[PDB]
DNA sequence: GTAAGTGATTAGAGAATTGGAGAGTGTGT
């Protein structure tokens, strides 16, 4: 079998990546609310079909969604907040 | 009861090709045809390369005699060989320069290999057809070799034959595959397929590690630009 | 009113039940 886990979520193809992928994006605040959506839901699709190519990227976004509560994932964002 | 020392025979064929010579008619010195011809290619003056067995039967080179009589009984093997000497003989003569791009796939090539950039490498990567682009081809004069068409028989099969005769049907020039290039949808890697003989069977699924262990089912897709077609 | 102690609630972990995907193997054209 093959599922997107903890592992993956916490490893180098996870949170850290799309952090990296996310550095140059730099929208301006006077433009379209609507147009700055689009701009940054297409960052996060690229970094979902990096991390894992076999799901769409609403179930993957999904899927983040769901596994937030788990410990493992609750303490890598309080080591990774600092 | 098999010779499959293929640098033994390599180094005999390139000492055929550096140590044949005919003199000047005027007497001013020697020419070395066949070397003049490798060059001809290395700078893309030419495009084949016909050689004579005779010469290389009465040349004054040791194992003269053996190397003519294994290249009339296994010609279809012999000629890899011919294309790899000549290749190492191209590469000696140009050095760090390059050839010049005159087609799409001299292109294709020329800037790839770049990418990749940015000898295992390069001979695991690309098959030989697709790294040497000229022809070689043989004669014979000697009537030993004079046959009919009746008598080509079971003997003869993979072995040089020489005929003469009339031609009743001819074709039109036809684009004949020789290898095929195919990429990947989703992981973006390439396969070099071969073909030889008049069939051959297409690949399906991607077999690049990546993308078969992350099972993104991606489709391969037939590219004609890196594909070689002949005549 | 403030400080300390004890009780209760909440969070995590372990164990068991239910279901569905995937791969392998057999049969029919
Ligand atoms: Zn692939």
């Amino acid at each position: 079998r093959l599922a997107l886990n903890e592992r993956i979520l916490t490893g180098p193809k996870g949170i850290s990546a799309l952090r990296e992928t996310l550095k140059d994006f730099k929208p301006n605040p006077k433009d379209d609310p609507y147009a700055n959506l689009e701009k940054l839901m297409k960052k996060y699709a690229y970094w979902g079909h990096l991390m894992f190519p076999k799901m769409k990227t609403e179930d993957v976004l999904n899927r983040v969604e769901t596994l937030g509560t788990r410990r493992q994932v609750k303490v890598f964002m309080i080591k990774h907040r600092l | 009861t098999y010779n499959t020392d293929w640098a033994a025979e390599k180094t005999k064929i390139r000492s055929f090709f550096d140590e044949y010579y005919v003199d000047n008619e005027d007497g001013s010195g020697k020419a070395f045809p066949y070397r003049d011809q490798v060059f001809e290619i290395a700078r893309r003056d030419k495009q084949a390369i016909v050689v004579n067995v005779d010469h290389i039967k009465e040349s004054d080179i040791p194992d003269a005699l053996e190397l003519s009589e294994a290249i009339t009984s296994n010609t279809k093997r012999y000629e890899v060989l011919f294309k790899d000497t000549i290749s190492d003989m191209i590469q000696d003569y140009l050095g760090d320069k390059q050839a010049p791009v005159i087609d799409a796939l001299d292109a294709y090539m020329f800037q790839r290999l770049h990418m990749d950039r940015n000898l295992q490498d390069k001979r695991k990567k690309y098959p030989p057809q697709l790294l040497q682009r000229f022809e070689v081809y043989f004669t014979t004069d000697d009537a030993a070799h004079e046959t009919c068409v009746r008598n080509i028989k079971a003997t003869e099969i993979g072995h040089l034959v020489s005929m003469k005769g009339v031609v009743i049907r001819a074709t039109e020039v036809k684009p004949c595959v020789e290898v095929m290039t195919y990429t990947c949808d989703t992981c973006a890697a390439e396969v070099y397929q071969p073909v030889k003989g008049m069939q051959f069977t297409p690949p399906v699924n991607c077999p690049n590690k990546e993308c078969v262990e992350a099972k993104a089912n991606g489709r391969l897709h037939m590219q004609l630009r890196g594909s070689k077609f002949v005549k």
